[PDB]
């Protein structure tokens, strides 16, 4: 059962906000606390990833440029996950020191993405989503967002996913049935991811004049690397169109 | 810029 092992092995701890739960919700403190939040989860998928079976098999660029692009799908899908097995679906749980409740939905201005996370990880629930099948649909996400162009070497990366695919395949394997819900799952990720996309930029420009604080490296990536995925040079691979 | 340098720690 060696591939599992593997994703288990790998699969992060918990990362906390670092967030003074004393201050009333203010859409500056707590966007504040979230962007280290995306900081922290993102050092975090850097060494997730570099450890993937086969993931150095990939160009050095293609491996920053996935993982650059993918972050925020996997972070969201994770969060639903996190949400799910540890609230039962009630409200966002974010990190232990940022759980997400209806108020605090509402201050962040995010609530419509906000229904669409607690709406995802409401299914895990109504799916039955095992944990060997969550693993894998997160592992599988990092390879679902490509540029236009393609990669430095498609080649090798097409490879890569489709290995990850029959993986999953394996992990479901009358299975066609399950197989359709959790592709179905698998893309609803990058809609939402695209809105966090839109939200985060949004407030990376206006930042300076709303108070909320982005670490170098997450103006970077906002700066950057996400203009590329909303500009359309950058597009996510969906299994169904939709 | 900054990642790149994430990329070799
Ligand atoms: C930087 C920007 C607004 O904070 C952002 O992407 N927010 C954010 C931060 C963390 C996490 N997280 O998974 O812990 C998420 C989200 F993935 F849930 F969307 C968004």
């Amino acid at each position: 059962p060696i591939f599992l092992n593997v994703l288990e092995a790998i699969e992060p701890g918990v990362v906390c906000a670092g967030h003074d739960n004393n201050q009333p919700d203010s859409f500056a403190a707590l966007l504040s606390s979230l962007n280290e939040l995306g900081e922290r989860q993102l050092v975090h998928v850097v060494k997730w990833a570099k450890a993937l079976p086969g993931f150095r098999n990939l160009h050095v660029d293609d491996q920053m440029a996935v993982i650059q692009y993918s972050w925020m799908g996997l972070m969201v899908f994770a969060m639903g996950w996190r949400s799910f097995t540890n609230v039962n679906s009630a409200m966002l749980y974010f990190a232990p020191d940022l759980v997400f409740n209806e108020y605090r939905m509402h201050k962040s201005r995010m609530y419509s993405q906000c229904v669409r996370m607690r709406h995802l990880s409401q299914e895990f629930g109504w799916l039955q989503i095992t944990p060997q099948e969550f693993l894998c649909m997160k592992a599988l996400l990092l390879f679902s967002i490509i540029p236009v162009d393609g990669l430095k070497n498609q080649k090798f990366f097409d490879e890569l996913r489709m290995n990850y695919i029959k993986e999953l395949d394996r992990i479901i394997a009358s299975c066609s049935r399950r197989f359709y819900q959790l592709t179905k799952l698998l893309d609803s990720v990058q809609p939402i991811a695209r809105e966090l996309h839109q939200f985060a930029f949004d407030l990376l420009i206006k930042s300076h004049m709303v108070s909320v604080d982005f670490p170098e490296m997450m103006a970077e990536i906002i700066s950057v690397q996400v203009p590329k995925i909303l500009s359309g040079k950058v597009k996510p691979i969906y299994f169904h169109t939709q | 810029y900054i990642f790149d340098l994430f990329y070799k720690r």
